[PDB]
């Protein structure tokens, strides 16, 4: 089948901005290419069809261009309405539909720091056999932020799962969790937990860190 | 208004069948071709297969070619869509689509609502409640693991604690387990004196859970 | 062709 | 042939209409019907068909699901079934008869057409607001705010027509609508021509005469 | 759906040319595509279907060409009574139907300057709470004229719509109005009203002015 892949992941943009998000085939599509709108909870939108054609009833600020492989979803001007996610579809001829993975259209605000914290395995859990160290990243932005786990200053990898929220709808911020699970003898083996985060906001990296025991 | 409803939804086990169903209102049905598209929890979308407006001729995405069927009735303005040997990896949301209609253009104008089918050997369980401990502001919270399916949702000392709460997205374990975490910043003033305790609820296993998360010992 | 039109003809013939 | 459309009017955004078309002088049951529609941009746009028997009906894209045609050949007569109106479908509609050929979806044969508009706004007579005049001199009446179309200006009566522009009414964002009437007349005469504009717009039963006097 | 687009939009010729309007499609439509001629306040009428075939009644003098994606409509020799607008029309296999914006052909004349008269407004709009400003364009010919309106020099967009009447049937000339709207508030707190218009017969833009509350 064909790849399709859209470039970037996410874009950060304010209202009354012009914003275009690419969309790149693994072979050639002609004008076979569609644009969708969706929103969280909902359905796609229709927005663009045969690459530059606006679908009926979508506001005349949205545009499109491109032929082959590679095409463009243009906003004349950012509204409040359009902070959402747009994949791209290609339709070509003998060619089995595929989609974009989405490009997340997020609003942009200054800088903010996050607030970590790390919180060692309750006494209770333990009690189960099991360990799940939490790292805790508050009201930060932008998005892309490194989470670094270091057991007795090892760097860890693959034991450990991350979870995001969504743009806040007050602040425009973003909230982190990374929960790194360990057996509870794999836990007791060692002594110094710590979660290193790498920030836009950080002069430093910061590291919150515990001692088993303590 | 044109409408889509789609139908047939719930968690199934590997390997057994499942029957989904989509019906159709203000429209002629007879007239379109009809399509399933399916978006997985990671949010891709992939479409799955088309039926002509006939009957006539079909077609299937590689990944379910074989074990898919669609179908359709237009007496009774309903689409079908037969799925066998099902995997983990067709846990999705699965939309019934109505083909636009232009002759060049495969796009999708309606949608429907979407139905969930989730594929998991897991059995429905409760989940497991254990504080993250505060110790000028502190950061507390709950941790809910290893439960099934999704979803449950957290409140604060009874909802009267909105402000600075954040529940993240439930993630799915090696187990076929999901676990989450809500934290709230509070006053570091406020944690000798008020009490915090989480409201966990999860329907599918009957469950209310509350838990007085206070600073460790 | 899997996107081939799969809509019926609204232009066929439709008097007697 | 005949083709007579009724049951046009005002409708509010989100009602119902049921638009009707008599067919005369015509084996009704032996052709495929048409409605096609033209907005006040004068595009056309073609709405629905319906075949000989009802055996199909297929639609355009902007009122699939909302609109529905349907025929009752025992008594010579197209139906429309409109819902859920909204603006994009204020236009004129027209009945068309299928040619007959096989592979030629072409109308010959048309109805008069009946006017749908879609609109909250109430019925509301004009007010008619002189422009007065400054070897050529211009004068005119404003007539605003008026619901719905039309209005018809005179000036004296009839006896003055030479020079008169009447502008097509356009339409504003409060929903009503709004003309002007302008002529242009000899500077000799603004001292010792009287000029009165007659107003009159039959939906509000509103007959207005304003003079137009010079200005210092 | 395919989209039918006619060249030109307008087209000015005098009786006994020979005028050709084209029509060109997104798709090819083989030869499934007519012609209708509309005059103001009328249905629209058959001319040529299946691309060249004249309908009957229709007078020799229109013929239709063309194939797949660009059509043509030619009249031989253009009578008083063709002056009209024609629109095209697609019925493609499995295409549902689509007309063209239309080809309004118009009369041919010199050029000729419009009068422009300004209009402040009426006593008797300002007690009812709007002030509407009309700028009058008299008899002019292309009807291809740009106006806009200056308050305090400051340009206007947005807050005005325009009308243009039928081309005159003595002289065959065009005029335009041009009515800017504000608030009663707005109105008062600017002095200069000005309409500057651009136009063909023009050597620079005439600008008509007026001050509120001031002879």
């Amino acid at each position: 089948d064909i790849q399709m892949t859209q470039s970037p992941s996410t874009l950060s943009a304010s209202v009354g901005d012009r914003v275009t998000i690419t969309c790149r085939a693994s072979q050639s599509v002609s004008t076979s290419l569609a644009w969708y709108q969706q929103k969280p909870g909902k359905a796609p939108n229709l927005l663009i069809y045969q690459a530059s054609t606006l679908y009926r009833g979508v506001p005349s600020r949205f545009s499109g261009s491109g032929s082959g492989t590679e095409f463009t979803l243009t906003i004349g001007s950012l509204q409040p309405d359009d902070f959402a996610t747009y994949y791209c579809q290609h339709y070509n001829s003998y060619s089995r539909i595929t989609f974009g993975q989405g490009t997340r259209l997020e609003i942009k605000r200054t800088v903010a720091a996050p607030s970590v914290f790390i919180f060692p395995p309750s006494d209770e859990q333990l009690k189960s056999g099991t360990a799940s160290v939490v790292c805790l990243l508050n009201n930060f932005y932008p998005r892309e932020a490194k989470v670094q786990w270091k057991v007795d200053n090892a760097l860890q990898s693959g034991n450990s799962q991350e979870s995001v929220t969504e743009q806040d709808s007050k602040d425009s911020t973003y909230s982190l969790s990374s929960t790194l699970t360990l057996s509870k003898a794999d836990y007791e083996k060692h002594k110094v937990y710590a979660c290193e985060v790498t920030h836009q906001g950080l002069s430093s990296p910061v590291t919150k860190s515990f001692n088993r025991g303590e | 208004q044109v409408q889509l409803v789609e139908s047939g939804g719930g968690v199934v086990q590997p390997g057994r069948s499942l029957r989904l169903s989509c019906a159709a209102s203000r429209l002629t049905f007879r007239n379109f071709g009809m399509h399933w598209v399916r978006q997985t929890p990671g949010k891709g979308l992939e479409w799955v297969a088309v039926i002509w407006h006939d009957g006539s001729n079909k077609f299937y995405a590689d990944s379910v070619e074989g074990r898919f069927t669609i179908s359709r009735d237009n007496s009774k303005n309903t689409l079908y869509l037969q799925m066998n040997s099902l995997r983990d990896e067709d846990t999705a949301i699965y939309y019934c689509a109505k083909d636009w209609g232009g002759a060049s253009d495969r796009v999708f104008d309606y949608w429907g609502r979407g139905t969930l089918v989730i594929v998991s050997s897991a059995s429905t369980k409760g989940p497991s409640v254990f504080p993250l401990a505060p110790s000028g502001t502190a950061a507390l919270g709950c941790l809910v693991k290893d439960y099934f399916p999704e979803p449950v949702t957290v409140s604060w000392n009874s909802g009267a604690l909105t402000s600075g709460v954040h529940t993240f997205p439930a993630v799915l374990q090696s187990s076929g387990l999901y676990s989450l975490s809500s934290v709230v910043t509070v006053p570091s003033s406020s944690l000798g004196t008020q009490t915090y305790i989480c409201n966990v609820n999860h329907k599918p296993s009957n469950t209310k859970v509350d838990k007085k998360v206070e600073p460790k010992s | 062709n899997p996107n081939a039109n799969p809509n019926a003809n609204p232009n066929a013939n439709p008097n007697a």
